[PDB]
């Protein structure tokens, strides 16, 4: 809940 | 011929791991070259406006807001422009609107003419929220700034996606937009029916008609989902319309994530658009 992927 | 030899080979070739990581070197390489960068993106007024840290526009393509400028409204949204087969601006992918980003998502709706919005996410997803509802409920219309959304009906394509159909109004003018949401395509995933991918792809294309307005693509971060769903309908066109004889999906894929960062984020995703361009080509 504050990052997606890389 | 060309679909034909495509098929070929792919028979003479499951890794495609080797090929993915490949893109991943070529995507953190144009970042060291700065022909990718973030700097609108990061800037302190902007950052907010932003679902995920770790996930920004490049400068290079990124849409930009003019629509209510005078009154001093930000250029900035989390999205960028995809360049079409014909090389024309077709697809714009964004990430979900936040509460606070609504109205800059109906600012890019009216702007640039979009008629129909691909939606590959839900609002909810690990008992997280992850997009915020920006269409209108039968029972509710939605109100942001100027705008007035309004939903006309509402039906299935099929088991998988909602069709709605919605009014937007703004200063007294009024257009018709379509969105179609997929329900059931998890994150770093793929959907559960690749069938119903497609014709919800089919149905965009129906719905958008003639007419050199792109189309609207999103999911959460506007990454993994989105870049599947612009690359099927990138290869689809190309199909229907002019696969060059030495067509490459390692290319495709490169040329979104140049455009749209993460376009295609996940190996499975990869494997999944190669899975499906091979089905596509057989027809």
């Amino acid at each position: 809940l504050q990052r997606y992927s890389e | 011929d060309s679909a034909r030899s495509f098929l070929e080979r792919l028979e003479a070739r499951a890794v495609l791991a080797g090929e993915f990581s490949d893109i991943q070197a070529c995507s953190a390489a144009w970042k060291a070259d700065g022909v990718c960068s973030t700097v609108a993106g990061s800037r302190p007024e902007n950052v907010r406006k932003n679902r995920y840290k770790d996930v920004l526009p490049y400068d290079q393509t990124r849409v930009i807001l003019s629509l209510l400028q005078e009154e001093g409204h930000s250029d900035y949204i989390n999205g960028n422009f995809i360049r079409g087969v014909d090389g024309s601006l077709a697809y714009i992918a964004t990430q979900g609107p936040l509460p606070h980003t609504l109205l800059d998502f109906w600012r890019l709706v009216w702007e640039f003419g979009v008629k129909v919005i691909l939606m590959a996410c839900r609002e909810i997803e690990n008992g997280r929220k992850r997009c915020e509802r920006y269409w209108a409920q039968e029972q509710e219309p939605l109100q942001t700034g100027l705008f007035c959304i309004t939903l006309i009906k509402e039906k299935w394509l099929n088991e998988d996606i909602m069709l709605r159909t919605l009014k937007v109004t703004f200063q007294k003018e009024s257009r018709s937009v379509y969105q179609l949401q997929y329900m059931s395509w998890p994150d770093r995933g793929v959907p559960s029916s690749p069938d119903h991918m497609l014709a919800m792809v089919e149905e965009a294309r129906r719905l958008q008609g003639s007419g050199p307005e792109p189309l609207c693509v999103h999911s959460s971060a506007g990454c993994g989902r989105t870049g599947v769903l612009c690359t099927v309908d990138y290869v689809r066109q190309l199909l229907l319309t002019m696969i060059p004889p030495d067509f490459s999906l390692f290319d495709v894929v490169l040329k979104m994530r140049k455009q749209r960062p993460a376009a295609v984020q996940t190996e499975e995703q990869y494997r999944f658009l190669y899975h499906t361009v091979a089905q596509m080509f057989c027809s």
